[PDB]
């Protein structure tokens, strides 16, 4: 995986982290998000699926990926956030409302996170908004993320990673910029000192017709390797295509329970009803007449009231939260 | 067609002082103005193009600013091989048209 | 660096025709605009015309008193710019200068360009 | 009906920024929805080593801007139809109808309904006017700056009134694929 | 000064618990609903539900599963502090009390409570009885049981606020700072005193 | 320490769990709640109070009782509550304000936890409304809940459990049927294959004429034990009063601090007065005159402002906040 | 380190704590808040500086200074606070909005905690709400706390304490009193059964005269501490100016970045403009004439929106959120 | 082009400070009042107290347990940067003038604001506090500070405090003058002037 440039650190001021969300998407009916991290979950050091741990970048100038057990994450928004799922880049949560959000790795006393914005709210499927879903109530058509891990709702791209240039393989002593590669690493090297010079070197080498240490550049070949198309790393000259990976935990269909409000009381009066209503939570009341004019009216209505409607001879017809088509005359 | 102006056309100083050149265009172009400058009998060298960042080969001392209709080219110091005339083109639309320019000399 | 010479301007008979020579080199010539820059003694720089690279077709825009009468003509296998001019005016009397044009910005696809390199400049005298 | 376009939250990514900050760049005009170049100077960028650009001086940047498809769009999507309750533009949105007038396809309108189009969903052939513009890098490591009004499918989510299943007369449901009453 | 009317208890009122008895399934036959002296006792019968308990089983009849919704309400068990009384009173020995005032908690109002008797829900006086100990309760609170959904076993009930709490919050300002006069209002017994 | 059908468990749907809240409690003055759950606190495997460790069942299939300790019990709205005190089947817990209640148990990774809906609000007493109850007061009336463990706030009704049948009771071969009951413990089984059967057994019994297992139940006969009216549990035939237990923790009366504010500068003009106010917090206002009409206003005031009042030859009375009426003419 | 009487103790009730909170600044616009508590921190027992540990004030009968360590101590609002830097009787913290400011200390088992009322608020700089220090942005004067602790913002001052009465140093026992200091520290007492009486006893000495225990007073004599300036504590005699030390925390002036707005999109009509907008979060707009008469308009703008403004011939100024003030000018275009 | 007027600095406010020293006990005599001159002070006699500190004897002879509290105010130690100055301007060198013949000035952000005069004091409102330098002892105040009688058995000493009027000012600051201006001018400070003012 890659490393970037984390819009909040630990202190103050922005930094590099391993764990950037670089997009969050909060579209499912149950208020459950999907967050992506520049690093993978899932994968050993080597790759292969094993589920309790995962992998990351390691804060050296040599570079190399560490692992750490999976026990030690950790996404809060506002309160601490519930996981569900994982396979590679991803993860999913389920928590209520913050103003921004966070996943959070504890390596012991070091303690790293990174923090986007992200204006998530409790969503609702319905006419009525709900706390949790009741043990009663209709069965309604909704969108969830799916729990499974093996699906697939589309594909982003990776190319090949660009110069990861340090500036610890570089030295500066008596004048004369100085290059050491680390052990059995070739590092390859361009700057301009004069004239064009390329080569490959891995071996602390001389080099001539130098004098400031920020003069030059040395970053090692990683060709092995896969990034995302991310706008914080540096990528290779021939920025082609060549893999794709899943996008895991579907929005896909099922049914949801929704609560039912109570049945008004209809009061009936010449050419004209009364609604009386009962209503812990805002519900919504929505009436057409059935002639030629709609004359359509919605109300979000809180507490306990009156309204009052007018009959015609066409009749009217009102819908009270999640109940059936109720018709008069 | 797009109307360049130049103005002033007469802005000789001395070596370090204060100096503001300025090229109006006529409609409202967004940030495409290229700054030119004309050594004698030689050919024309860019300085600043997109109107706000510095081209590689010219030193740090020259700078500009501005979108829309009014634009500027800061000199931070004149030192004396400056001696040139400066040039504003637009690459927005056919035809791409210079100004008269500024005859800057130092003496 | 950019090379860019002039060469194949003299003195020519007015209402006859002539071909000069930019040998471009030093950069990747299929993709490249080519701008040409006229300079009149008394008047300040005009400009002629623009071409395109081979993926857009080599397609050629003009000014408006040299449209129907001059002619840019590239091609790749040698690297030159040419200009078939034809029916000299008294106004054509002028020095003449090629450039390379890399695009800066292509906003909704259409490419916008500077104009980056020069050549030394040739003068052509058109009179009797 | 007749489909002219369909239309979604568009996902704004970024390609990886080109700094070769000695000599200059040069990009090329692609047909992505929304395709946007622009070479930006002086930055000095940062990475995790801290020095990846030789000539701190005569510095270029390269950055590209287009907006794509978001994965979720595949079931958060909206239809534009041509075709009585019904008006002559029709919107669908998850069987709900509502009677906007869209703008027509080719005049796509930043910050309202419809900013982005294609004829489907698998399309390559999209069109996109989402007011996206590139700014000047000013902090000393690297990324990328851009401005952008925002997603008009939200913001006509968030306005879009009932649906014609309880705003047309005569007492009748508006039932979809096919529209119908 | 000490103006005191002559005043009676109709009944007490406070927020109500809204208890359920546990539901009963005639696993294969039929029942039904008996007619008992609760205070809003409501009873209906439903037909096959077949229920789960913890193990997936509880009958061995798909249809004829009959079962057995009860629910009722009595006094909740905080209602000996936080009650309201309503009072009617007589001649007074002007009076700043209406012909019927509500005391809870030490403040008076002069609120027009319904009879007993006269009974919608959703206001105040939605639960008389004599007394806090009295069990002769009797209730009408609009409970009305619904038919089971799920597999798991529940028993469903769609009911309305509390006419009490209702009544709190558009309760207004008592009489202690309301009546004219200058008359400090002072309970046990109802009286008003410097007026 | 029975189990209930919780409407929210531990990742989103509704399941069985030992720790449901059956009904809850908030009208003490000072914020506290009583929670009432399934389960029991405060015995030992005998029955003997011991308060370090309480009751649940398990989730198997013998349902016998396990014990856990105070230290593994959490009870939280929005951040944490503090536990005030536990007898058995009702709780006592100082809360911040939220939207729901929770109680949970963390048995090492076993995070049980049980959600119902209460809105708690943040309520206080007197005219002044405070974040907490100052250094500085009058002495006033509220009501309290009893931190005293033996109170007596009014009483609760319990029954014989009702038959608790199971699957794992049965087992199917060769399309027969067979009742495995746990050994050393007589389970009644009931069948119906044509003829209603009932009967006893304790051992490894065939039962003949039946085909599949959806038609046969069995229960062990557990009379040793007493359940509460829980709406999601069947009850027993004969279903009558039989055990009493207390409803601790009562409402009692005491005496409460509450804030005073500061005292208005009285500014006097010709029949009218002037109140120049200072105050950080809403406070109540209640004026009243002397008169054959009081012209009774009340209001909430934040912030600092000016009213003006007419005062006539009669009098008036303005009460601000909790102060003493000063009386006017 | 004296102790205070703390507004909120942990369970509900005020009541003595060495960790009281005496008042709370929170005039940083960054959003961080920093506290004076009444124990001291960033100093061991015989009074070196040092990082790891602080000293407090024990709850025993002898008053001696006990010390626990920096992973103990907690600061919240409504989540966990995070700390930044302390020295001595001064706090500094991140912290999220909320409604009061909370100190712990989390001895093991034995927790005490000290709450005091503060309407805490989160507060930004420039002319739009914004979350967190964004990447890009231009840069603008803003004031925060100074993170180093060298540094000086004021002087408290603090004298010698007064006579701290306990209850564990005199016994009343078959119709006597008497007194028992600890072992070789001088303890004064002063009492009146009948003529007023002040002395001096190291060990354990019987007055005469006396017979209920509420009528003497018996304090040690302790010069080599010092006490701020607290309602809380009964001042010595001579309450004169002893000494100043310095406030850590300075604001400092400094630069802070601010992100930026959508630009608005221009539409022309006769004797007026009309501006389109765009903004996630509300952001200021202000406009005013260019003549004789001003003419401020304010309104803070969230969403996507237009406005209409009438431009004369003398002009018109619109300034959008932080950006630069475009001046216009209207034509006679009838 | 700059149009500065003449400047003299009048006071200096921010929000104040309420220190309260450490009350004093007289077992059973008597304190009487003394005259300070400090800022907003005030001192009186109460009766008999009794306090409470940690061993329930604070105190011998009970009845005419009379106690001495002070109170007093001062300068905040964050006072040198946030605070707000009082300025009189007078003609500056068709003549126009965008400021008022009152101006207060804050964190560059200026205001034509009316202020009452030196000792002119108004509780709630601005100038709650005047002296004429931030480290000045000559701090002047009357921010109608009142005291209250403690009752409860602990030692502890009340009081209601008006709301600073400077907060409140700085609620219902309104518009300043920068983007305000006729004429079309920002407004610089330090000195304070109007620059490139086109009338
Ligand atoms: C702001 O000004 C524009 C005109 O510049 C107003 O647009 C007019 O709106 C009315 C009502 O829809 C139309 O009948 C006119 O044709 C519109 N004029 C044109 C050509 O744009 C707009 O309504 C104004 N908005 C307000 C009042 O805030
Ligand atoms: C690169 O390194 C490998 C050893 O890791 C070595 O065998 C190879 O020759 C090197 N490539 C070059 C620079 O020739
Ligand atoms: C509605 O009308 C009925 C009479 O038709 C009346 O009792 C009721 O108060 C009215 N409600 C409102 C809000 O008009
Ligand atoms: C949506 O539109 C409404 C007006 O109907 C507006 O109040 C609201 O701020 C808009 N956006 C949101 C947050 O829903
Ligand atoms: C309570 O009464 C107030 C009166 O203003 C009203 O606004 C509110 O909606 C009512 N409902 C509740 C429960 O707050
Ligand atoms: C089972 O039943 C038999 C016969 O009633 C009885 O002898 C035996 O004790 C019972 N065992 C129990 C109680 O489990
Ligand atoms: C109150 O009376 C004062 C003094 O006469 C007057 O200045 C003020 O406007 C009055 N305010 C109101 C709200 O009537
Ligand atoms: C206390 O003071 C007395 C008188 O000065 C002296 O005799 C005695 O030794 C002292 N005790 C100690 C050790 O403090
Ligand atoms: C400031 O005044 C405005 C207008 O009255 C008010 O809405 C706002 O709440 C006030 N803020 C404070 C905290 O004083």
């Amino acid at each position: 995986p890659y490393l970037g440039f984390c819009p909040y650190c630990r202190h103050s001021a922005p930094c590099f982290s391993p764990i950037k969300i670089e997009n969050v998407w909060d579209e499912s009916d149950d208020g459950s998000i999907r967050i992506q991290v520049s690093a993978q979950f899932g994968y050993n050091q080597a790759g292969t699926a094993d589920v309790t741990k995962f992998r990351y970048m390691s804060f050296d100038h040599d570079h190399d990926i560490k692992e750490d057990s999976m026990d030690k994450i950790a996404i809060s928004t506002s309160g601490p956030c519930r996981r569900l799922g994982h396979k590679g880049y991803f993860l999913l949560a389920q928590c209520p409302p913050g103003d921004s959000v966070t996943v959070s790795i504890t390596s012991g006393a070091s303690e790293n996170s990174c923090t986007v914005e992200k204006k998530i709210r409790r969503k609702f499927v319905g006419r009525e908004e709900y706390l949790f879903p009741p043990v009663h109530g209709k069965l309604v058509k909704c969108h969830v993320y799916d729990h499974l891990k093996e699906t697939s709702a589309g594909y982003i791209t990776m190319h090949r990673p660009g110069p990861h240039a340090y500036k610890s393989y570089l030295e500066e002593a008596s004048g004369e910029v100085y290059i050491k590669p680390p052990s059995g690493k070739n590092v390859t090297y361009e700057c301009k000192c004069g004239d064009y010079s390329t080569g490959i070197v891995s071996t602390r080498t001389k080099m001539n017709g130098c004098t400031k240490a920020k003069q030059c550049i040395a970053y090692k070949s990683d060709q092995t390797k896969w990034v995302f198309n991310s706008p914080d790393l540096i990528r290779h000259t021939d920025h082609s295509v060549q893999g794709k990976l899943h996008i895991p935990f579907r929005l896909t269909p099922t049914v949801c329970p929704v609560p039912l409000a109570h049945t008004p009381t209809v009061t009936k009066w010449f050419k004209g009803i009364t609604l009386h209503l009962t209503a812990t939570r805002p519900t919504l009341l929505t009436t057409r007449k059935l002639g030629l004019r709609a004359d359509a009216t919605a109300e979000w209505i809180t507490g306990t009231t009156s309204r009052n409607f007018s009959v015609g001879r066409e009749g009217l017809e009102y819908v009270w939260g999640n109940h059936e088509p109720v018709r008069v005359w | 067609d797009i109307q360049m102006t130049q103005s002033p056309s007469s802005l000789s100083a001395s070596a370090g002082d204060r100096v503001t050149l300025t090229c109006r265009a006529s409609q409202a172009i967004s940030f495409y103005l290229a700054w030119y400058q004309q050594k004698p009998g030689k050919a024309p060298k860019r300085l600043i193009y997109d109107a706000s960042e510095l081209q590689g080969g010219v030193p740090s001392r020259f700078s500009g600013s501005g979108s829309g209709t009014d634009f500027t080219l800061s000199i931070n110091s004149l030192q004396p091989e400056d001696s040139a005339t400066y040039f504003c083109l637009q690459y927005d639309s056919p035809p791409f048209t210079f100004g008269p320019g500024t005859k800057v000399e130092i003496k | 660096e950019v090379q860019l010479v002039e060469s194949g301007a003299g003195l020519v008979q007015p209402g006859g025709s002539l071909r000069l020579s930019c040998a471009a080199s030093g950069f990747t010539f299929s993709d490249s605009w080519m701008s040409w820059v006229r300079q009149s003694p008394g008047k300040g720089l005009e400009w002629v015309g623009r071409i395109k690279g081979k993926p857009d077709g080599e397609t050629a825009a003009y000014a408006a008193s040299v449209k129907g009468r001059f002619s840019i003509s590239r091609d790749d296998s040698k690297n030159t710019l040419y200009l078939q001019m034809n029916s000299l005016k008294t106004e054509d009397t002028a020095v003449y200068y090629c450039t390379r044009d890399d695009r800066t910005s292509c906003r909704r696809g259409v490419c916008y360009a500077a104009f980056h390199s020069w050549g030394q400049g040739v003068l052509v005298t058109v009179s009797s | 009906t007749n489909k002219e376009y369909v239309t979604c939250r568009f996902h704004t990514v970024i390609p990886s920024p080109q700094v070769k900050c000695c000599g200059s760049l040069e990009c090329k005009a692609s047909s992505k929805a929304d395709y946007t170049c622009r070479v930006f100077g002086g930055v000095y960028p940062f990475m995790w080593g801290g020095a990846q650009c030789f000539c701190d001086s005569e510095n270029t940047q390269l950055s590209e801007a287009y907006v794509e498809f978001a994965p979720d769009c595949t079931i958060d999507h909206a239809v534009a139809l041509k075709v009585s309750p019904f008006d002559h533009k029709v919107v669908i949105r998850k069987g709900l109808v509502y009677n906007y007038d869209f703008p027509e396809y080719g005049a796509m309108k930043p910050g309202a309904f419809g900013d982005i189009q294609a004829s489907s969903l698998d399309a390559t052939d999209i069109v996109a006017r989402t007011d996206i513009r590139l700014l000047k890098p000013s902090v000393k490591n690297i990324h990328v700056p851009y401005t952008q009004a925002v997603s008009g499918y939200e913001m006509w989510k968030n306005n879009s009134g009932r649906p014609l299943q309880e705003t047309a007369p005569f007492g009748c449901k508006i039932e979809v694929e096919p529209l119908r009453a």
